[PDB]
């Protein structure tokens, strides 16, 4: 999960 | 103790079926109503095949269901009467695909009331009015109308009420276009209740009533009344006004009479009956269905008996009236629900259990010398006509429906050794019944299976030019070498092809219109049409690693993470982009998506790495080979497929990624943009996935393959995953050709093969073993893993009652006069197959029955055991008694000379049989009597359970018979079934519900500790665990039943409560599923998954019931019901949790079945009712979809 | 005033499985129908009639059977316009909560094909 | 030299 | 046939020789300052159409209009 | 046979005894034009009034509205073809505030100077598939289209005082606007003028 929140990244990461 | 509510299997048994232009072309489809389901089914003409076009779920009875056209109108509505209290008019919406209500007229109570309308309904064939009644004494005419924008209107209800009546069947009459009417088979009770001697009650007689809308005085009066000779059952409208004359057919026990209201005499013709029948001589013959075939030229009628008959039907016309019936002969069919005669020749037959038919029209009735009945024909007093049934002659079977109707009894359990459980169930009525064998998945049907000399790595399938339907070549690989083959009637192999058969190929595709490529690990080796060759070889030391290929554009990673692609340019000739791309890290795996029709190439290429990490590269000229969205990854991956589905518009763009871990990734990549959005893992199989891509339906599906093949494809526009049910395979890709034009090449280690998916979307495949009569319960016998079964009928004859019967017949042929042996003789020769001819009816109190040792796996009997004529079996067990040591026997409780109305038994009997042969063979032991009907027979710690009527009774084996200790005899009524856990025995009463009886050893005694407090109609049970009981009734609904935390079982014997036991049981939970259930079992379906309640009912459907293991899921899972409760409410005009508490109210559970409506629901909807969950629509399509995924299909 | 609050709780709760409240409650409603003043007789109704549809129909019917041919014409009454209330809004889920009446001599009252097994 | 021939077909006019 | 009318209108006005009835046949024309029917028998549109089909080549309808689905709520 | 992105022209006209019924037939043909357009291909008419285009794209989304959106929601997803994009330029200079929340944009001299090229990003980008300019966007910087089709082939000729029909050199320009070469394999153009013409439009666009 993320850093800021700890929501689902799901590897969902992009520009 | 919180439920979850799924359906996999819907309802499957039909009862009702309309035929009308529901999409408003051309097009005929089919309305059937399956219950508590609604569905569309339209048939093809050219395929003939049935196709399911919709099925919605109602949440109601749907009591009757009829077609309604306005006056010049071309699309057709349906109108709906159900159990809700209104009447529902829809009219099917064929760019949205969904029912739409049009109409929702409110006129009573809910529920299947007695005297609220809703079970007749009867539109005026112009289309004028609709009128809805009720069994008895409440009738309404409602007057439909268009307006000048072409819109459906309605008025407000007409009343027709006659107070004392009841109502057989209602249908509207074709009068040309004067006052609407509708006819009635009345029955007037009023006096009948007035006669204590009771002659009221025998010569009251059945009338036929016309009723008739007067559209200018707007009232509905009753104007024709006319007492019947006999009790029909049914009408039948003759087409009136320009096309024939109008009147009704009625149809009766043994007769069918043409009745018109003027000066017209009643016609009656009698039915013919079969010539020399088996059946008993009392029973009368009646119609069950019939169907109209309105040509403009001329009508028939079609009509079928109870045995199966179905016989057309042809008026005579002399002038204004009507003089003779003419009746023929026309097929024999399984007996229906309904029939319809489409237009294009067909004749859909919905059978009222098990399967159901649709057959071509080959030939209608008039030809090849068969006689043809009349009611001018003069005939004697007593006797009647008699016919010779037949195989078919004018009809075709095109297709068959698969029916689970009726499910009789259920058992989940792993017979077959491969790891997930099969579903064994018995169901059909009669000879039609069968035992079959259900598991999850596509079948898989083999076209052909040949060796291949060495293991071979990858096939590929080219085609030799791009207009082509067909395939010319097959490509296998091996290590060291690639074969090629060429397609047609015989496979083999070609030399000629251009192929190098020197170096394994990594990739063979068609380039262009008849370009033709080959990447080989040395290098690319491409084609043309005239068959020069071109070559690339690789620069350097570095050899290709991995290659993705296009109709237009070619992608190879050499060794060290260097991308290469070549573009094909209207040259013709695949050239070199300028530019190479280093990349961080070596790849493992790519893939470049199918070019768009239009479109010159494909924008987005996906590299997946060994970091764990698939990068999204960009191939348009102004940024070639320029990184634009990366997405991290648990394990690495194995396979990449960019395909898209769901198009009819265009398809939405999916990433698929395969991965060593075994889950396979599906994720959206946006068309214009490339940016990967969401990410569903699933997890399949044990092994490394690898992603083909196949063509399915015209549709570009994907199959993944792991230790088991997962194929992923869309129907219905909804996407679908469902592994086939066929062993592993090594490699696949797609195959057409004239043999099989959609199909699967798959090489396997050591082999290769060819795979036609035949039935698509469904949820189980079936396979099915033909029984001779209903099958009541089955056992398994552990060790052997045989089955043993038992079947009965009642008005039935055993193999060797017939026999002697039909002796007794051929006697009797003598008997009536020197040519007749002969008849006699061909009277016992010939065998009409009972399954489609029927079985004969022998009476009250006939009893048939027959016990079956039987193989799961190869469907074949290994055992069977025929009972005495009137002996009826009812129970089984396969125990081993402690006593006499390891040595299995089956028992098998029978009861002797039942009658059903008014119950009656003669006595019971319990056969005792050995298994021997490791289950292969039975021997008779003893048979001991008891004095009542020995209806659950239960294994106990070395003993056995016998529940005799009232009584229960520990029996042990004794070497003359069963010995008797410790009978129990406070159970209130009839025992219907026994379940043990420990020293405790839940006995399950006919109508007193569970009974908590302990028995302890040292004083010899059952005791009696526990009850429940309700009357409950109990069919079957199941203990989920210590203390909790879960059960069903006859009535629908099941319950859980659980015993307070206080209770203890140690008492001792005079109080009670209640008139019962003195400690009582708490009902913790209700939930009325709709459809009477007959199994309920605990288990795991899944491999992986956790356990689940599931439960199979009567109509064919199966659920399961699964528990929240959470509050945050029950929470979010109660929100989103209550919401769908008022946003989307059922489409029939019952209210949801008032269908659910139809008997006892609703307790914790939560129906998902209206929960999974929400992807149903418009998308402003879906938005609105996502906002106060705080969730996308997305999001809450995923929890929909986690639950159903980790318990089940 | 106790049984309007009754009543109105009743249906509140509807669907929610809080019927043991509810069916502790209807235990010290029940006493009360044997009053004749009519404003508290029409709020004992009113509770009842909100009870039905909380605790089911079934509940309600075992509260009245005792009593629907009891000798005394007051407690018979009473108890037969409690039933009419329970049958006018549920006629059809009575269907499963009838006791059994046995035959007597002429007359047949077993309803057999409930007691139909398969 | 592999030659084989389908077992089962899959058409309808 | 060649003389029917549906005043009226064929397919004129009546003379003082001679109300379901709406179609008619008549012997004579003639006029004085108008067109006038002589010598007349009532006859349905429909009958004529049977016999002469080439030369011809009642609905109870709802008075009416209901409510739409809008319009009620 | 040369052109690098092949062309398969249409040409309708209106037969309408009264140029009123006859305007009121142009409008119907643009629809059915639009439902062609509702695949993923690019749209652009070009219309013989700069004001008139303007009005154009309003007629036409009135038109979708009633239709029930036939040819609306043209991208596959919700989010899909920049639908983000599109929401996140809420304020614009011109009238493009309402227009970037429809499909459907126009961009035009009369508006603006760097809000035409904050256009032309945006359909670069495919946020709108079809959209309605002047003759001078065909002879300005080059954007191609799906498929282009004129409106009504008429244009004002202060030269001669009168309404004329467009110039040859224009309209080869600007159905030479017609299909990108790299974008697809072949395009589609439509020209839309008075049935007495109709045979001089084809003397060009082939060459006769």
């Amino acid at each position: 999960r993320c850093y800021v929140c700890d929501q689902q990244t799901n590897g969902v990461f992009n520009p | 103790m919180f439920l979850y509510n799924l359906t996999l299997q819907r309802a499957t048994g039909i009862s009702f079926a309309i035929h009308g232009n529901f999409s408003g072309t051309k097009q005929q489809e089919i309305v059937v109503s399956r219950g508590k389901i609604l569905e569309l089914l339209r048939p093809d003409p050219n395929t003939g095949k049935v196709h399911t076009l919709l099925t919605v779920e109602v949440f109601g009875v749907i009591r009757s269901l009829m077609a309604f056209r306005l006056t010049g109108g071309t699309k057709d509505y349906i109108v709906v009467g159900s159990d809700s209290g209104r009447i529902v008019i829809l009219e099917y919406q064929p760019s949205k695909n969904m029912f739409e209500k049009i109409h929702q007229e409110t006129f009573g109570k809910s529920g299947c009331r007695r005297i609220v309308p809703g079970q007749f309904l009867a539109v005026d064939p112009k289309g004028r009015a609709v009128m809805i009644s009720a069994i008895e004494k409440q009738k309404l005419v409602y007057i439909l109308n268009r307006d000048a924008a072409a819109r459906l209107t309605i008025s407000s209800p007409l009343e027709a009420h006659k107070a004392n009546t009841l109502v057989y069947h209602v249908v509207g009459v074709d009068v040309g276009f004067e006052n609407p009417m509708f006819a009635c088979l009345e029955m007037d009770y009023e006096e009948a209740d007035n006669d204590p001697t009771g002659e009221a009650a025998a010569n009251t007689q059945q009338t036929l009533t016309f009723y008739e809308l007067d559209l200018g005085l707007n009232h509905v009066v009753r104007k024709y009344s006319e007492p019947l000779e006999e009790h029909g059952n049914f009408l039948i409208t003759v087409p009136g006004g320009s096309d024939g004359p109008s009147g009704v057919l009625i149809c009766s026990e043994n007769y069918i009479t043409y009745k018109n209201f003027g000066d017209q005499p009643d016609i009656r013709c009698p039915i013919p009956r079969r010539r020399n029948d088996l059946d008993d001589p009392e029973r009368g013959m009646i119609f069950v269905c019939s169907a109209t075939h309105k040509t403009k030229s001329m009508f028939f009628f079609l009509a079928q008996t109870e045995q199966g008959d179905i016989f057309k039907i042809t008026l005579e016309t002399d002038e204004d009236m009507v003089t003779e019936i003419r009746l023929k002969y026309f097929d024999t069919v399984p007996v229906a629900a309904a029939m319809c005669v489409l237009k294009t020749g067909f004749l859909f037959v919905a059978s009222e259990f098990g399967n159901h038919y649709l057959y071509q029209i080959a030939h209608l009735g008039d030809d090849d010398e068969e006689p043809e009945f009349s009611s001018a024909m003069p005939l004697e007093e007593g006797d009647t006509f008699f016919f010779q049934p037949r195989p078919l002659k004018n009809l075709v079977l095109v297709d068959e429906l698969d029916s689970l109707s009726p499910i009789l009894f259920c058992q989940i359990a792993d017979l077959a050794n491969e790891d997930t459980p099969q579903l064994y169930v018995a169901c059909g009525r009669g000879p039609r019944s069968s035992l079959r064998v259900l598991r999850h998945g596509l079948e898989v049907s083999e076209m052909a299976v040949s060796e291949l000399p060495g293991n071979p790595n990858a096939v590929w399938t080219v085609r030799r030019h791009i207009e082509d339907e067909f395939d010319a070549y097959i490509i296998v690989s091996f290590v060291n070498a690639t074969l090629v083959l060429s397609i047609g009637e015989t496979v083999e192999e070609v030399t000629d092809s251009g192929f190098l058969g020197t170096t394994p190929t990594l990739s063979c595709s068609l380039l262009g219109d008849d370009a033709l490529v080959q990447v080989y690990p040395d290098g690319i080796r491409h084609i043309r049409a005239d068959k020069r060759v071109n070559e690339w070889k690789t620069p350097g030391k570095k050899t290709i690693v991995k290659c993705a290929v296009n109709q237009r554009q070619v992608v190879i990673a050499l060794t060290g993470g260097e991308l290469v692609y070549f573009e094909m340019d209207p040259s013709g000739q695949l050239n070199e982009y300028t530019e190479r791309k280093e990349m961080s890290a070596d790849v493992v795996c790519m893939s470049l998506a199918n070019v768009p029709p239009g479109e010159q190439r494909s924008r987005f290429l996906a590299v997946g790495l060994v970091d764990n990490t698939v990068r999204i590269i960009s191939l348009d000229p102004s940024d070639c080979l320029q990184p634009l969205s990366m997405q991290a990854l648990p394990a690495q991956p194995e396979s990449l497929c960019i395909v898209e589905m769901g198009g009819t518009s265009i398809g939405f763009l999916y990433l698929n990624i395969g991965l060593q871990n075994g889950v396979l990734l599906r994720t959206v990549l946006d068309p214009v943009t490339g940016d990967l959005s969401d990410t569903r893992t699933r997890y399949l199989g044990s092994r490394p996935v690898k992603l083909f891509r196949v063509r399915m339906q015209g549709q570009e599906a994907v199959l993944a393959m792991s230790s088991r093949s997962w194929l992923s494809y869309s129907y219905q526009s909804r996407f679908h995953l469902t592994p086939l049910s066929y062993e592993t395979l090594e490699f696949a890709s797609g195959f057409a050709s004239e043999q099989c034009p959609e199909g699967i090449v798959a090489i396997s280690t050591n082999t290769l093969r060819i795979l036609a998916l035949e039935k698509l979307g469904a949820v189980f495949n079936q396979v099915a073993f033909p029984l001779q009569y209903t099958p009541r319960k089955f056992v398994i016998h552990p060790e052997s893993n045989n089955l043993i079964i038992i079947e009965t009928d009642h008005n039935a004859y055993t193999e060797a009652t017939k026999a002697q019967r039909k002796q007794q017949m051929a006697e009797e042929m003598v008997e009536a006069a020197e040519l007749a042996a002969e008849m006699a003789a061909a009277f016992l020769n010939e065998n009409l197959p009972e399954s489609i001819f029927g079985a004969p009816k022998a009476g009250n109190g006939q009893w048939a029955s027959v016990i079956r040792v039987m193989n799961p796996i190869q469907g074949n009997t290994l055992d069977l055991v025929q009972l005495e004529q009137n002996e009826a079996a009812f129970s089984v067990a396969v125990c081993r008694f402690s006593n006499t040591g390891e040595d299995w026997y089956v028992l098998v409780g029978v009861a002797k000379d039942l009658i059903l109305n008014p119950r009656s038994v003669a006595g019971g009997f319990v056969y005792t049989y050995k298994l021997v042969n490791n289950g292969e063979k039975l021997e008779f032991l003893h048979k001991t009597p008891v004095e009542e009907v020995p209806a659950a027979i239960a294994p106990f710690q070395g003993r056995v359970l016998i529940g005799v009527g009232k009584l229960l009774r520990v029996y042990d084996l004794g070497k003359k018979k069963l010995l008797r200790k410790c009978e129990n005899k406070h159970i209130a009524n009839y025992i219907s079934g026994i379940q043990t856990i420990g020293h405790r025995v839940i006995v399950s009463d006919v109508q007193e519900s569970f009974i908590w009886v302990r028995y302890k050893r040292n004083e010899n005694q059952l005791i009696i500790f526990a009850d429940d407090t309700y009357p409950r109609w109990v069919t079957t049970a199941s203990l989920l665990d210590y203390d909790t009981v879960a059960g069903a009734d006859k009535f629908g609904n099941i319950c859980v039943v659980r015993l307070p935390p206080n209770t203890n079982d140690e008492v001792d014997e005079d109080r009670g409560l209640l008139n019962g036991a003195s400690q009582k049981a708490e009902v913790i939970m209700n939930y009325h599923v709709g459809e009477t259930v007959l199994s309920l079992q605990k288990t795991t379906l899944i491999p992986g998954g956790s356990e689940s309640l599931v439960y199979t009912t009567l109509s064919g459907g199966i659920g399961i019931l699964v528990p929240f293991t959470s509050h945050e899921d029950h929470d979010f899972f109660q929100h989103v019901e209550m919401h769908l409760r008022s946003e989307h409410p059922p489409l029939c005009g019952r209210d949801h949790l008032s269908f659910r508490s139809y008997y006892f109210p609703v307790k914790n559970v939560i129906d998902g079945d209206l929960c999974e409506q929400f992807n149903s629901m418009e998308p402003n909807k879906q938005k609105n009712v996502s906002e106060e969950l705080d969730r996308t629509p997305p999001e809450v399509s995923k929890k929909l979809e986690d639950i159903r995924t980790r318990y089940a299909f | 005033t106790a049984s309007a609050v009754v009543q109105h709780m009743s249906l509140g709760v509807y669907g929610f499985g809080c019927e043991d409240s509810l069916n502790h409650l209807l235990n010290y409603v029940w006493p009360n129908v044997f009053e004749t003043s009519p404003h508290v007789i029409q709020a004992v109704m009113g509770a009842l009639e909100g009870l039905r549809v909380a605790i089911g129909p079934c509940r309600m019917l075992q509260y009245c059977l005792q009593g629907l041919f009891h000798p005394a014409r007051k407690v018979r009454d009473v108890y037969w316009k409690i039933y009419n209330s329970i049958y006018i809004g549920s006629q059809d889920a009575l269907i499963a909560h009838y006791p059994r009446i046995y035959n007597d001599d002429k007359n047949t009252y077993i309803r057999y094909e409930l007691d139909y097994i398969l | 030299p592999i030659s084989f021939g389908f077992t089962r077909t899959s058409a309808r006019r | 046939f060649y003389h029917t009318a549906r005043g009226y209108r064929t397919v004129v006005f009546i003379h003082p020789n001679s109300q379901q009835p709406r179609w008619l046949l008549y012997h004579e024309l003639v006029l004085t300052t108008k067109e006038f029917m002589r010598q007349v028998l009532e006859i349905e549109s429909s009958w004529l159409l049977e016999v002469a089909p080439h030369y011809y080549k009642a609905k109870k309808m709802p008075k009416k209009i209901g409510k739409t689905r809008e319009e009620l709520g | 046979s040369f052109r690098p992105v092949p062309l398969e022209q249409t040409y309708v006209g209106i037969t309408e005894k009264k140029a009123i019924k006859r305007f009121q037939i142009m409008n119907e043909i643009v629809y059915e034009k639009i439902m062609e357009h509702a695949g993923k291909n690019q749209v652009l008419v070009f219309v013989h009034s700069r004001k008139e285009t303007g009005k154009t794209a309003r007629a036409i989304r009135d038109m979708c509205l009633e239709k029930d959106t036939l040819g609306l929601f043209l991208r596959e997803g919700s989010a899909s073809t920049e639908v983000l994009r599109t929401e996140a330029e809420q304020c614009k200079n011109l009238e493009l505030k309402d227009l970037l929340p429809y499909g459907f944009a126009i961009h035009h001299a009369g508006m603006t100077r760097v809000d035409r090229t904050l256009v032309e990003d945006l359909f670069a980008d495919k946020h709108i598939q079809v959209l309605v300019s002047t003759a001078t966007l065909a002879w300005g910087v080059n954007l191609p289209a799906h498929t282009v089709i004129i409106k009504g082939t008429q244009v004002y000729s202060p030269e001669k005082g009168r309404w004329t029909e467009l110039g040859a050199l224009d309209i080869l320009q600007m159905l030479g606007r017609a299909g990108r070469p790299q974008y697809d394999t072949k395009g589609e153009g439509i020209l839309i003028t008075s049935h007495g013409e109709l045979q001089y439009y084809l003397s060009l666009l082939n060459q006769q």
